[PDB]
């Protein structure tokens, strides 16, 4: 018969088992604490190794992903986040002094003649 | 790569293995509570006995700590050695330790946290493996003795090299060296990521925000002369401010206001960035104290604008958002107080917005102008648009009264605007 | 009246502002402990003004 | 036109004339193929040392360059030349006066697109043949099908499909059957660049108004869009080192890096190449390396490397900015005066209208350095009009004299 | 086997 | 047009600047340490040039 | 423990582990001899004999 | 002391690449 509950508690102590702890670590959730086209030519073409083209496609696609592992940026496809967007639009954040009619305080654009 | 360098990577991979007695003495002698001679004499059971009791005290103050009694402070954790685990088991172990360091971040002043974290130091060698997370969670405690003990037993990562002089020294690190650490661009990205995790977990607290705000504000000041470095500072700290504004915590929002205002004066920005800034400021205004801090921030930012469109009317969506979070009476009170900051550019742009979109509020325009003295060119812009109001909008007592107000004050300028327009 | 007069009027209208220098916020670390966040922002505004 | 005493040997001081460079690998050695007028040069990417130069000059300028292991394909006027170690092996002559524009080689197929929107397909005589020579068929794209051809691309794991990219939209042809398998939806903006991604079925398209489109061909729909307002994309490239990074080159001379995973800008390299000369004409990550090679029309070739993160954790967040690794360059304008530097014939001095004085190596190292104009105490100088050099006292004091345009004194230089 | 296959700029064309 | 600025130099090199719009100077410029021999504003009054011989 | 060491210059390399397996002795054919503790990454000696 | 940034010498490594012969 399978051993009793208070039997495992003894076995856990005697053998120094840590499997129960490792399950809790795995379950540890941080939040809780806090086709448009079909090619006829593909199907009727076969190659030696015969295998039809459609199955040959999957063999190549599997081979391709081994060379290049699939990334996750392909799986995904007054507003609060307006300020985040405007920073993405430009990497120039200094206002153009050409429009300004007041000269800059500390930097003088002066050229010798 | 030389043979020594390849051996350096080997030495780091297994720094905590304790291959011999001399290695064991160094790893075990590290302690947050006791000195090295006593620490080497201690066994894990004695250490775990104190930590388990300390965790119970922390559980009373914060119930969340009781969860770690199941995983990190379990009796079976005495027998758990990270060196015999696999990749997957260590990642789970690292996640639990990082989560604990977030909770313990705000309770370092309490003595029990120092005993509870001793077990992680002695059993799991966090000072060797989770070294960046430990330092990050305790930056704002740089003056306390606990931070000083951390520096002694820890090997500073490459990004924390500024703190090396204060490892095993009499004096604690100064506030000036804190700024140097935060001055590094790489360190800012590292601290931004850590601060981001706190915001997601709602683990932020006032002392963290206060220290974080000072370092960010001082970092702008030291780079005031260098305009190029201020430009590189934009994607990082303004992105941080967007996250802090997104947080529901009012203390987080106030810190974003403080960061925004010091930057706005340090570097003049496009009006689009300023307008985008206020739309983020105004989206999540519910707290009264945040509401007070926001208005001063908004007035200050418009003061910095110094190009055409300086006092142009707000966009339609922008104006509608602002009046909802700030009634006309609330603004009148803001202008009423004698200690009001300079806000003429915003009030000029606010006044022109009213004429465009709100007809009933023209009577308020008369009250606003009396309360605050606007500059000569700003007065011209308001008159110029109100002239268009007469042509398009029907004549009104408030509309003519607004003109009569300009008749009383500086009559000659009123003619010039009429002369140029009609 | 002329456009240059309007430009000079705009120039005259602008008023001085207290610039931010290197050691303008360094003292903030001194009084950072046990201070309300709103009061901290007020202190930052006071030095900025 | 042929001399009985002299024959051209090679050109010194040109790395690239602006035509996009081609990259490839021979075993463990990466190489870069660059067009210099009527001849091309092959460098070793690891050291930027010259490996091969084309044996002869082409009758016309080269418009395209494609590199496939040991064979380099060069298109000029209505002919495509196949070269090996710089030696012409086979010349493909198209039957139309239309000049070749673009070139794609995949498997046994060689595809050449002419200025008249006609695509010529060539095939290998034998499956074990080293390069395609036979004429297979002709495919022409009409205005109803699409606009002018922008580039020819081939996506991986596509059987006999050629992804034609036009200004209007993308087109898919089955070269074996010569039929239009798929036509993309029309795009609002003019497409300028196309780059196959290391992922399956996605191709990155760069438009004239700073838009980058990762278009999925299998699903035939847009997946992501990066905005770069007030810019024009000139080059695209994906990092294959295990980091989801995209490098976008612009005609303004800037090179931006995006982290596709986190939807953020990693860094921007400002003004690496001159805007007046076309900005960044070509920028490519080396396959499997953190090294990115960049070229422009300003006669410069540079390499940048991405160092490992300095953070023990969250290294993906804390990305080191790209670091200049090595480069080769030269004058941006034709040289005005030249002189042999030493009796051994190892170096040459050169002055150009770009107001710069350069020293060029005559060996395979291809080393090149601009002499510093930083002045002793006790913008560039005007163009040199006369120069004299001696080596009797090199290492003792100045050994060069130069005369400058509209200048009342002569300057001295120390070699 | 008994034969190095070296792909280099100077060889390995076949 | 009326002038909105007034500067007063001295032998010590101090230049008191006054806003014309017991007056108190808006600023007391002290970057020069010798007697001021020239004071001159730009025509728009956005620059003050102070020099010493 | 599955160490890999890239030594492209003085090869090929002959190995010999200590009788208790605590130390590794490598000798390159061109004359690079190194002694180390391969677990703790500690180099006990390194000779560059040109021989 | 500042954050040390050693310009370590970087040499290329061979990588696996997809063959386009199979596509035909």
């Amino acid at each position: 018969p399978p051993p009793d509950e208070e039997e495992q508690l003894l076995a856990k102590f005697v053998f120094g088992d840590t499997t129960d702890l490792q399950e809790n670590l795995a379950k540890f959730n941080a939040d809780f604490i806090f086709a448009a086209w079909i090619d006829s030519d593909d199907e009727k073409i076969k190659v030696p190794i015969k295998i039809n083209g459609v199955h040959y496609i999957n063999r190549l696609r599997s081979q391709f992903e081994k060379i290049y592992p699939r990334p996750k940026w392909v799986d995904d496809e007054g507003d609060i986040n307006a300020l985040t967007k405007i920073l993405s639009t430009t990497y120039n954040y200094k206002d153009t002094l050409s429009n300004s009619k007041l000269l800059p305080p500390k930097k003088l654009d002066i050229v010798r003649l | 790569s030389s043979l020594s360098d390849q051996l350096a990577q080997v030495a780091s991979n297994n720094a905590t293995v304790a291959l011999d007695r001399k290695r064991r003495q160094k790893l075990h002698s590290a302690s947050l509570i006791y000195n090295s001679k006593t620490a080497a004499t201690q066994d894990y059971d004695f250490i775990f006995e104190n930590a388990s009791k300390a965790l119970e005290e922390l559980s009373q103050i914060e119930p969340k700590f009781a969860i770690f009694s199941r995983t990190l402070f379990s009796e079976s954790s005495i027998s758990l050695d990270r060196n015999v685990q696999t990749k997957e088991e260590i990642k789970d172990l690292d996640n639990a330790i990082n989560a604990y360091l977030l909770l313990a971040s705000s309770k370092w002043y309490l003595a029990p946290t120092l005993h509870a974290t001793e077990w992680l130091v002695r059993r799991f060698q966090i000072h060797v493996k989770n070294t960046e997370m430990l330092l990050l969670s305790t930056l704002n405690y740089y003056q306390t003795p606990v931070f000083k003990r951390i520096l002694s037993i820890i090997k500073l990562p490459p990004l924390f090299n500024c703190l090396s002089n204060f490892v095993r020294s009499e004096k604690p690190p100064t506030a000036l060296t804190m700024i140097k650490l935060f001055n590094d661009m790489d360190f800012l990205k590292l601290y931004t990521s850590y601060l981001d995790q706190c915001i997601k977990h709602n683990a932020t607290y006032t002392n963290q925000l206060l220290f974080t705000t000072c370092c960010f504000i001082n970092v702008v000041a030291f780079n005031s002369n260098n305009d190029e470095k201020l430009n590189q500072l934009v994607p990082i700290l303004l992105e941080i401010s967007a996250k802090l504004l997104a947080s529901k915590s009012k203390d987080c929002q106030i810190a974003a206001h403080t960061i925004l205002v010091v930057f706005a004066t340090a570097l003049p920005l496009k009006k689009t960035i300023i307008l985008a800034a206020m739309e983020t400021i105004l989206s999540n205004l519910d707290a009264k104290e945040a509401k007070h801090s926001a208005l001063l921030t908004i007035c200050k930012l418009f003061q910095t604008l110094k190009g055409q469109g300086n006092v142009d009317q707000l966009p339609s969506k922008i104006f509608k958002l602002f009046d909802s979070k700030f009634d006309t009476v609330s603004i009148l009170t803001f202008l009423d107080k004698e200690d009001k900051p300079v806000c003429d550019k915003f009030i000029t742009s606010y006044t022109r917005s009213i004429a465009r979109y709100d007809r009933s509020k023209l009577n308020i325009i008369l009250s606003l102008l009396k309360k605050i003295r606007l500059e000569r060119y700003e007065v011209r812009l308001i008159i110029t648009d109100l002239i268009y109001l007469s042509e398009i909008l029907e004549d009104k007592s408030q509309l003519v009264e607004l003109f009569e107000y300009f008749i009383s004050i500086n009559e000659d300028l009123v003619l010039k605007c009429l002369k140029s327009l009609g | 009246e002329d456009e240059e007069d309007i430009a000079l009027e705009f120039i005259n209208g602008e008023k001085k502002d207290k610039l931010v220098n290197m050691n303008s916020f360094t003292s903030m670390f001194d009084n950072i402990q046990n201070v309300q966040m709103d009061t901290f922002f007020d202190r930052v505004m006071k030095v900025l003004t | 036109k042929n001399s009985k005493i002299f024959s051209p040997f090679r050109i010194i001081g040109n790395v690239s004339n602006g035509v996009p460079f081609a990259t490839g690998t021979l075993g463990s050695t990466f190489y870069i193929v660059t067009c210099v007028g009527k001849t091309f040069q092959i460098y070793d990417a690891n050291t930027l040392h010259l490996l091969f130069v084309s044996e002869k000059e082409t009758p016309s300028s080269i418009v395209a360059l494609s590199a496939h292991f040991h064979y380099v394909y060069a298109a000029y006027e209505n002919k495509v030349g196949i070269y090996k170690r710089g030696i012409e092996e086979h010349l493909l002559e198209l039957e139309t006066d239309a000049n070749v524009e673009h070139l794609c080689i995949f498997g046994d197929y060689l595809c050449a697109s002419t200025d008249d929107n006609s695509i010529f397909i060539y095939k290998k005589s034998d499956p074990q043949d080293k390069y395609p020579s036979e004429f297979y068929t002709k495919l022409t794209v009409t205005e109803i099908q699409g606009g002018e051809i922008v580039s020819l691309q081939h996506l991986a794991t596509y059987l006999n499909k050629l992804t034609v990219v036009t200004k209007s939209n993308v087109l898919l042809f089955n070269v074996r059957t010569g039929k239009l398998v798929f036509t993309s939806n029309e795009f609002p903006d003019q497409i300028t660049t196309a780059e196959p991604a290391p992922v399956l079925d996605i191709i990155a398209l760069g438009t004239v108004t700073g838009e980058v489109i990762m278009f999925n061909m299998r699903k035939g729909k847009r997946i992501r869009t990066i905005k770069i307002p007030q810019s024009r994309i000139s080059s695209l490239s994906f990092r294959t080192d295990g980091s989801s990074h995209l490098s976008v080159g612009t005609s303004s001379g800037d090179l931006i890096f995006y982290d596709l995973d986190r939807r953020s800008r990693i860094h921007v390299l400002k003004n690496i190449h001159r805007e007046s000369y076309g900005g960044v004409t070509q920028a490519t990550f080396l396959n499997g390396q953190p090294i990115i090679v960049t070229s422009g029309g300003d006669n410069s070739l540079k390499e940048y490397v991405f160092d490992p993160s300095l953070s023990q954790g969250s290294g993906d967040v804390v990305v080191q900015p790209p670091r200049y690794l090595r480069s080769r360059g030269g004058h941006s304008q034709p040289p005005s005066y030249i002189a042999f530097a030493d009796s051994q014939s190892h170096f040459m001095l050169s002055a150009s209208k770009d107001r710069s004085l350069w020293s060029f190596s005559l060996r395979k190292d291809a080393q090149s350095q601009e002499m510093s104009q930083r002045l002793h105490k006790k913008s560039k100088f005007p163009e040199i009009v006369a120069l004299a050099i001696e080596n009797a006292r090199i290492g003792e004091w100045e050994n060069i004299i130069t005369a400058h345009k509209d200048e009342k004194f002569a300057r001295t230089w120390d070699m | 086997s008994t034969r190095l296959k070296i792909v280099d700029p100077y060889g390995g064309s076949d | 047009k009326q002038n909105r600025w007034l500067a007063v130099g001295s032998e010590s090199g101090f230049v008191n600047l006054y806003d014309r719009n017991t007056p108190t100077p808006v600023a007391a410029l002290d970057q020069l340490t010798t007697t001021i021999s020239n004071l001159q504003f730009s025509p728009d009054g956005q620059i003050l040039c102070m020099a010493s011989r | 423990k599955a160490l890999d060491l890239s030594l492209k210059e003085f090869g090929p390399y002959h190995i010999k582990y200590a009788k208790n397996g605590t130390h590794l002795l490598i000798t390159g054919r061109k004359g690079h001899v190194a002694s180390m503790d391969w677990r703790k990454g500690q180099l006990r000696a390194e000779l560059f004999l040109n021989e | 002391p500042k954050v040390v940034r050693e310009a370590k010498k970087v040499e290329m490594t061979e990588a696996r690449a997809y063959n386009a012969d199979a596509d035909t």
